[PDB]
RNA sequence: GGAUUUUUGGAGCAUCGACCUGGUAUUGCAGUACCUCCAGGAACGGUGC
């Protein structure tokens, strides 16, 4: 089946999320679509490479398997799958 | 045979679970699952260098999990 | 059994696999160790490098978080559910 | 079921983990490389495909440095070792 | 404050129930060592209030040699007492009894049925003091010391029995050597068994045993406690002999057995007394350590099953037939009825009888459906 | 076994960076289920200021940690 | 209730510093219009009141802590465990002594 | 009504508007403050919002506390053992209280981690010279009544009380 | 329940966030990586090698 924070994470397509990935950059960005396997895709993303340095991509794609955390936004916290 | 079949049948018996990260938590595991999920109750942890905190509920998992010490008062030809 | 599912929307804390841990509502939990933590706050601690230097703790608040089964090692219940 | 256990008994006697079936047969010690450099040498219990190893009075020794490393050992009665942290595993030891 | 005549009687009354608590629990019989174990705790902590409760009364005397020549006194008298009354007649409008004045201390001094423990012992645990395998007393748990035994001679060529074997000599020769560091060693397994001693007995005088151990340490173990027949006067710290008691006298008060030497009496005096204490451990619990062993040899030579059987021990109703429907009667004080048929066989009733016979209707058939009061009155009062 | 969503990225430009602080740049030419991707064109950056041309290469998916797209896409 | 229970342990504090019987300091209390209720023993609470003045008389003993200090009770605790086991045994004789009586009854 | 720990378990405690964990106990008129370490240093932020709290004191070691409220009181005087159980304090709310001698922020000062500080509406700001010996007590607070530290402030601070 | 995305293991330099001083235009209604620019000092800290 489908895992709860999977569908979590699949309802949060179309806000502005932000993953991290396993050598500590942070890319926060609008998420276009995502996948069961932890797969971000995510536009207008902010990448930061471990250092600070926030550069601006367009159209990036992170694997499940260096995506450490995926913060959502606020809105997605009255959602019923959750309750 | 599977060992986690013989790990799943251990109740409120005080283990020492020796993480991969440097982390060892000595406590009376309360819960075993297929998944080598460990659910104890009033363990100590010790980091890497640090000092050994008290917590009253632990959950910790399979994969992050790299020994385990069982006591001595436990035989093993009955959990096999 | 239901062990894992005992300790849901409580004030929980997760350590990391990096370190780090993440203290907030675990909501919503899966068969691959994810956790749905509302209002998560991740705190790292961060290296002295000197002789007189104390070690100190970064906190930072993220809000809802999508911690997956990879990064996470051990999680303890710190709050009750307000 | 029943061919199963059979076909696991044959992979067990004859394959990559029948040096360990020695450790089961005439209760020889073995010793095994962890990840995090810690050797431990003692009589395997019981074992499983997944090289989940279950220790009775093993020795864990490692080094530790303060210089030069010390080798500080331990003595654990009884133990259970997870066959990801499993490296090498020696069937007869030196000593 | 009356801290002379009010003060040390209520210390005496203290003592007195404290007294009367004991005799309770040791005329009360046990079923099981646990529960034994934690009477007995419960008696020491018990005893060690009395005590403490005694050392503090007995401090309030010095005030009291001075007082007592005012107080036996045939002069003075009923001018400080008309004095303190006038001082205790103030408001008396808190109408509220205190009951509580001495049977608050049998109420704390005593237990409850569902758990057999005092008012102060109540956050005391047998679980906090002992561990799982020592069994509240029964046995003693030697595998730690067994491992770090294995540990420290560096060799798996030793059992439990041969550990066990090895710790019951007293006054043999050891098993390695005594500047060794297996001293570190016997002094935390002496450390241990202390605590041990102290835990199988919580009764009995600690410090006065601890006080007799040091002064049989003292006076007999440091002037030649085993006599001969080199062999007729030996040193527990310099480890040699002696031809004579006048020559090991001689030798006492030497510079090598001063401080010259690494096993004089300056340095390893303390692992010679965690010796000493381990031998009387050993001497004082030789019955626990042989139910020890022999629970060892039994979980050895049993099997796995044995092993492991030794160490786990409507709606519908109330919706059909009217009920669960507010009525008000305003006879019988505006009492509530869930039914239309409930409330009419209440009506030919005692309590609607006893309603209406305060208003003086008589009990008739008229009255059956009357509700109100002026309406029964109005009734009552048109026949 | 669900297949990623490349079709995106495919026969685009984009820029992928692998572990150990390694990054390629390339165009995508498939997809595979264990997220392995091939590149054509593909120029690899080291932590100098040249770069070293490949022609083609196929990268694994236990390596690949994030991959943005150059072109619109 | 309280302050019925400060005025008798008041009068039995006054009453056990005299040298005599009837000449006390609650006997000329009561000529000097001092309404006092619990001295007479017709009322339940000269039971209670009789019982602090002998209260207040064991505390003035000699060895009650006025000049002397008691050491086999409060440094001693196998005194303490005799003398609750002597208590014991008193009480068992005593119902030995009361069962008796009942089947001496019966 | 005396605080407890009930009245802080049956607190609402959630997230501020500093993306903090705060616990709201406005409305309670406290005389004393008391029993604190209920939290077990899960709090950011405690507000003290309408109490009656004459002295602020009876703090308990909280590590994790980095804001405080102590608006709207009647706090006349200061405890000196704030420095010891709370090390890592940065923010101070101590508007509209009842200090008036200069003498009550003396301890205010032995806070070394201690950056904001609000002092509004009180009777010891309309004494001459108020900010002067705020600042040449505590050198570490940055923010004074929402108001930065000055150069010249720090200079004429230095120059008085010599 | 063992084969790449979760569970039988890859185990002095660059950048960013601050702190303090002066000139400068915007006086404006909104659910947020970050928002004016220049010049001077720093004996502040995190991350990777």
């Amino acid at each position: 089946s489908i895992g709860v924070p999977i569908k979590v994470l699949h309802e949060a397509e179309g806000h502005i999320v932000t993953c991290e990935t396993n050598t500590g950059e942070v890319y926060r960005g609008k998420l276009i679509e995502a996948e069961d396997n932890m797969n971000c895709q995510m536009s207008n993303i902010t990448v930061t490479y471990r250092d600070g340095r926030v550069a601006q991509l367009e159209q990036v794609y992170i694997r499940g398997s260096k995506i450490r955390f995926l913060i959502l936004p606020d809105m997605l916290k009255n959602a019923p799958m959750l309750k | 045979m599977k060992l986690v079949r013989f790990l799943m049948k251990l109740s409120h018996e005080t283990v020492t679970i020796e993480l991969k990260n440097g982390t060892q938590v000595h406590g009376t595991i309360t819960g075993v699952d297929v998944s080598m999920n460990t659910h104890l109750k009033a363990v100590k942890m010790t980091l890497k260098n640090r000092e050994p905190v008290q917590l009253e509920t632990l959950s910790i998992r399979g994969n992050n999990i790299r020994y385990f010490i069982l006591p001595d008062s436990l035989p093993l030809d009955t959990l096999l | 059994s239901s062990k894992m599912l005992q300790h849901i929307d409580y004030r929980m804390r997760c350590i990391l696999q990096d370190g780090r841990i993440f203290i907030g509502t675990f909501k919503a939990f899966d068969k691959h160790m994810n956790l749905i933590l509302c209002d998560c706050d991740e705190f790292r601690k961060i290296k002295p490098k000197n002789s007189k230097q104390a070690e100190r703790e970064e906190k930072r608040v993220l809000g809802l978080v999508l911690l997956r089964g990879e990064n996470l090692v051990s999680m303890t219940v710190e709050g009750p559910p307000p | 079921p029943e061919e199963l256990q059979k076909r696991e008994e044959e992979e067990f006697n004859t394959g990559p983990l029948s040096v360990l079936t020695q450790s089961v047969k005439n209760n020889t010690q073995v010793l095994i490389n962890c990840r995090n450099n810690k050797k431990l040498l003692g009589r395997v219990k019981a074992f499983d495909r997944h090289c989940n190893m279950v220790l009775e009075n093993v020795k864990e020794m490692w080094t530790e440095v303060p210089s030069k490393p010390v080798n500080k050992d331990r003595y654990i009665s009884k133990m259970f070792l997870r066959g990801d942290s499993v490296i090498v595993v020696l069937r007869n030891p030196l000593i | 404050m009356e801290t002379i005549l009010e003060q040390q009687r209520r210390y005496h009354e203290e003592k007195e129930r404290l007294m009367d608590v004991m005799a309770k629990e040791m005329l009360t019989k046990k079923s099981t060592l646990r529960d034994q174990i934690n009477s007995d705790h419960r008696t020491r902590a018990m005893q060690d209030r009395y005590m403490e409760v005694s050392g503090n009364l007995r401090d309030l005397y010095d005030d009291k040699d001075g007082l007592r020549k005012e107080e036996l006194n045939a002069i003075s008298g009923p001018n400080e007492f008309a004095e303190f009354y006038n001082r205790l007649k103030q408001i008396k409008e808190f109408h509220r009894k205190h009951p509580n004045e001495i049977c608050v201390p049998m109420s704390v001094e005593f237990e409850e049925l569902l758990k057999a423990r005092e008012n102060p012992s109540e956050e005391a645990q047998n679980l906090v003091e002992f561990t799982d395998e020592e069994g509240y007393g029964r046995y003693l748990d030697l595998h730690d010391c067994y491992l770090k035994y294995i540990n420290l001679k560096a060799s798996e060529k030793l059992d439990y029995i041969t550990y066990l074997s090895i710790f019951d000599q007293l006054f043999d020769i050891p098993k390695e050597r005594k500047n060794a560091e297996y001293k570190r060693y016997l002094e935390m397994l002496l450390e241990y068994l202390q605590d041990y001693t102290d835990r199988v007995k919580p009764l009995q005088d600690q410090n006065e045993l601890f006080g007799k151990i040091q002064a049989e340490f003292e006076k007999k173990w440091e002037n030649g406690t085993f006599p001969g027949w080199e062999e007729r006067a030996q040193r527990l710290f310099s480890t040699k002999g002696k031809s004579l008691e006048s020559l090991d006298t001689s030798l006492f008060a030497k510079n090598p057995k001063s401080k010259g030497t690494k096993r004089d009496t300056e340095r390893n005096k303390d692992i010679a007394f965690l010796e000493a204490q381990i031998y009387e451990y050993v001497e004082i619990l030789g019955e626990q350590r042989h139910l020890t062993h022999e629970n060892v040899q039994r979980k050895q030579a049993r099997t796995g099953e044995e092993r492991e059987e030794e160490e786990e021990e409507p709606y519908w109703l109330y919706k059909l037939h009217g009920l669960n429907i507010n009525y008000n009667c305003e006879i019988c004080g505006n009492y509530t009825y869930r039914g239309p048929k409930a409330f009419q066989r209440h009506f030919a009733e005692w309590r609607h009888a006893h309603g209406m016979r305060c208003l003086g209707i008589p009990n008739t058939a008229h009255f059956a459906n009357v509700t109100q009061i002026e309406d029964a009155v109005s009734l009552w009062a048109k026949l | 076994a669900h297949p990623p969503e490349l079709k995106k990225f495919m026969d685009k430009k984009l820029s992928l960076k692998l572990n150990g602080g390694r990054h390629v740049q390339g165009i995508l030419r498939g997809f595979d289920p264990f997220m392995n991707l091939v590149i054509d064109e593909c120029v690899e950056m080291a932590t100098s200021g040249q770069q070293n041309n490949i022609g083609m290469v196929v990268i694994r998916g236990n390596s690949i940690i994030m991959l943005e797209a150059l072109e619109r896409v | 209730s309280a302050f019925d229970l400060d005025v008798v342990k008041l009068t039995a504090q006054f009453v056990a510093r005299n040298g005599r019987q009837f000449l006390t300091q609650l006997m000329q209390k009561e000529q000097r219009n001092y309404q006092f209720d619990f001295l007479r023993p017709q009322h339940s609470l000269f039971n209670y009141f009789t019982k602090l003045v002998e209260q207040y008389t064991k505390i003035l003993i000699p060895p009650k802590g006025l000049f002397s200090k008691l050491k086999k009770e409060a440094e001693n605790p196998r005194e303490v465990l005799d003398q609750v086991c002597y208590r014991v045994e008193w009480a068992k004789f005593q119902e030995r002594e009361r069962k008796k009586e009942e089947e001496e009854k019966e | 009504v005396k605080l407890t720990a009930e009245l802080i378990e049956q607190a609402a405690q959630y997230t501020n508007a500093v993306r903090d964990r705060e616990l709201d106990l406005r409305g309670y008129k406290i005389p004393v403050i008391e029993n604190l370490g209920a939290t077990l240093d899960q709090f950011d932020a405690i507000d003290f919002s309408d109490n009656e709290i004459r002295k602020l004191d009876g703090f308990p070691l909280l590590r994790r506390l980095k804001t405080l409220l102590v608006n709207n009181n009647r706090i006349c005087r200061i405890g000196e053992g704030l420095d010891q159980a709370l090390p890592c304090l940065t923010e101070l709310i101590l508007t509209n209280n009842s200090l008036v001698e200069l003498g009550d922020l003396d301890p205010l000062a032995s806070l070394k981690s201690l950056t904001y500080l609000s002092i509004l509406r009180n009777p010891v700001t309309n004494k001459k010279h108020y900010r002067l010996y705020v600042i040449y007590k505590v050198p570490q607070v940055r923010v004074l009544d929402f108001q930065k530290v000055k150069l010249k402030e720090r200079q004429e601070a230095e120059k008085m009380f010599k």
